[PDB]
C-alpha cells in the first residue's frame, strides 16, 4: 500500500550522478555539466536582436545564484538554442505572442555548469581564519566552508590572541585543508556550507 | 477587457500538480529566508520522514 | 476601452459604419430622420436659386 | 532529465503533427477582418512598448496609427496561426495576404 | 502593510526575472578541470567584448583559481 508510494518521495529528492573521488586530490569532482529548458518572455524592444534578449533578461541574472532546480549555484553557461513554433537550423524562427500582452513566449534549450555539494564528500580548500570554536574556509575562490568545534577532536586546542590553531602536532593550521561536507544550509542568499573532519 | 481586465484582473498563484488557487500561499519564512510560494495538499509536515 | 488590443476593434469591427446594414435582412439601420428628409424636398425642388 | 525526455520528444512530435505546410494549405489568401483587427491590436501594442518600428513614422502619437503605416507597406513581422477545429493549422505571414 | 507590501520585491519574480518552467533535458555530467578552464577561457571572453559586471569578477576567481595563486 505505501510502499510503492514512498518511491515518488525517494526519487524525488536524491540527485542521481554522484561525485566520485577523481584524481587521487582528496577532492571528488562536483563541477557538473546539465543542459536544460527555459521559459523566457522575450521583450518587444528585443524583437530585432532577439538572442540578447533571452539572455540579458533571464541568463545573466542566472550565473552565481543558487538553483533549487538543478540543485547547484550556477556557474556559467554558452549556447543558447531558441526553438521554433513553426515545425519547418535556420534564422527567421517565430515566437508566439500572449493573446493578452506584447510578450511572446518560447523555448529555450541551453547548457550550463553548476556546482553540486552532496553528502559523504570530501573536499579541499583554503582557509582564511578561525576560532577556538570554528574555523572558515574558502573553496575554489568562490565557495565558503566552515568547520566547528563540534566536527573537531579534543585534543586540538588554541593559542590565544588573532588566536591560532592548536593540533595534536602543536601547529596553527595551514591554508588548503581537507574537510568531509555536512548538510548544506541556503537560508540566506549568501550559500552558506556545513562541513564535518571525522569519518 | 469588460470581464477580467476591468473588473477582476487578477493574478493568482496555481499549484502545478494538486490542481489548485487557494491553496497556494506565500511561505512565512525563517527570519533570513526569502519568502517562496508554497501549497497545502501537495505539503506533507516533516514528521513523515520513516526509512 | 483600456488597451490596445481593443481600440483597434472598437475602430474597425464594432464600428458604426461597418453596422450600416442590419445583420437581419440586409437593411440599413443608418440614416437621417427627420429634420432634413423634409427640408431635403426643397433643396432638390427645381425652385431652388 | 529522464521523464522530461518522454514529455518533450511525445509534444514537439504531436507539435509536428498539425501542422499543413505552404503547398497543402487551403484556406482563403485574404485577411479575414479579424486577422486584421488583432494584427492592428498586438502590433500596436508591441509598438507602444519601444518594439522596432519598420516605417518612417512622422509625427505620429497613437500606437494604432503607427501600426496601420506598416500594414499599408506589408511591414508587419507577424504571422498568422489560424486554427481548424480538429486541432490542425496552418500559418500565414501578413506579407502574404492582402489587406481589403 | 509596512512588512507585508515589500515582500512583492522580496521575490520581485516576474516574467522579465526568471523562466517559468526549468527542466533539465538530460542527465548531469561532470567537466574536469581542463574543461572547466577552457570553458572560463572561452565564455568569459565573450562577455568582455550592461551590466553582469559583479559575477564576471566572481568567475574571474575561479578562474584564476585553476590557473595562479591567491
Ligand atoms: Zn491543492
Amino acid at each position: 500500500n505505501e510502499n510503492r508510494e514512498t518511491a515518488r518521495f525517494i526519487k524525488k529528492h536524491k540527485k542521481q550522478v554522484t561525485n566520485p573521488i577523481d584524481e587521487k586530490n582528496g577532492t571528488s569532482n562536483c563541477i557538473v555539466r546539465v543542459p536544460i529548458a527555459l521559459y523566457v518572455s522575450l521583450a518587444p524592444m528585443y524583437l530585432e536582436n532577439p538572442l540578447q534578449g533571452v539572455m540579458k533578461q533571464h541568463l545573466n541574472p542566472l550565473v552565481m545564484k543558487y538553483n533549487n532546480k538543478v540543485g547547484g549555484v550556477v556557474l556559467g553557461y554558452e549556447g543558447l538554442k531558441i526553438l521554433d513554433a513553426d515545425p519547418l537550423d535556420t534564422s527567421e524562427k517565430l515566437i508566439k505572442i500572449t493573446p493578452d500582452t506584447p510578450f511572446g513566449f518560447t523555448w529555450c534549450h541551453v547548457n550550463l555548469y553548476v556546482w553540486q555539494p552532496q553528502v559523504g564528500d570530501v573536499l579541499e580548500g583554503y582557509i582564511f581564519i578561525q576560532s577556538a570554536s570554528h574555523i572558515g574556509l574558502l573553496i575554489h575562490d568562490a565557495f565558503n566552508a566552515s568547520i566547528k568545534k563540534n566536527n573537531i577532536p579534543v585534543d586540538w586546542t588554541f593559542v590565544h590572541n588573532l588566536g591560532h590553531w592548536v593540533d595534536s602536532n602543536g601547529e596553527p593550521i595551514d591554508g588548503k585543508l581537507r574537510f568531509t561536507v555536512r548538510n548544506v544550509h541556503t537560508t540566506g542568499r549568501v550559500v552558506s556550507v556545513d562541513g564535518t573532519l571525522i569519518s | 477587457d469588460r470581464l477580467l481586465n476591468s473588473s477582476d484582473y487578477t493574478q493568482a498563484s496555481v499549484c502545478r500538480e494538486c490542481g489548485s488557487i487557494l491553496t497556494t500561499q506565500q511561505s512565512v519564512p525563517r527570519i533570513g529566508s526569502i519568502s517562496t510560494v508554497c501549497c497545502r495538499r501537495c505539503s506533507m509536515r516533516f514528521e513523515d520522514a520513516k526509512k | 476601452p483600456q488597451n490596445e488590443n481593443a481600440r483597434a476593434e472598437a475602430l474597425n469591427l464594432a464600428n458604426t459604419d461597418s453596422q450600416y446594414l442590419t445583420p437581419t435582412s440586409g437593411s440599413p439601420v443608418r440614416g437621417l430622420i427627420q429634420d432634413h428628409i423634409s427640408a431635403g424636398v426643397w433643396l432638390t425642388s427645381k425652385d431652388s436659386f | 532529465p529522464e521523464d522530461f525526455q518522454q514529455h518533450e520528444q511525445i509534444r514537439r512530435k504531436t507539435l509536428k503533427e498539425k501542422a499543413i505546410p505552404k503547398d497543402q494549405r487551403a484556406t482563403t489568401p485574404y485577411m479575414t477582418k479579424y486577422e486584421r483587427a488583432r494584427i492592428l491590436g498586438t502590433r500596436a501594442l508591441q509598438i507602444s512598448m519601444n518594439a522596432p518600428v519598420f516605417v518612417d513614422l512622422e509625427g505620429e502619437t497613437d500606437p494604432l496609427r503607427i501600426a496601420m503605416k506598416e500594414l499599408a507597406e506589408k511591414k508587419i513581422p507577424l504571422v498568422i496561426r489560424r486554427y481548424l477545429p480538429d486541432g490542425s493549422f496552418e500559418d500565414w505571414s501578413v506579407e502574404e495576404l492582402i489587406v481589403d | 502593510m509596512m512588512k507585508g507590501s515589500r515582500r512583492t520585491g522580496n521575490n520581485t519574480a516576474t516574467t522579465l526575472n526568471t523562466p517559468v518552467v526549468i527542466h533539465a533535458t538530460q542527465l548531469p555530467q561532470h567537466v574536469s578541470t581542463d574543461e572547466v578552464l577552457q570553458f572560463l577561457e572561452s565564455f568569459i571572453d565573450e562577455k568582455e567584448n550592461t551590466n553582469l559586471s559583479s559575477s564576471i569578477s566572481q568567475l574571474k576567481r575561479i578562474q584564476r583559481d585553476f590557473k595562479g595563486l591567491p
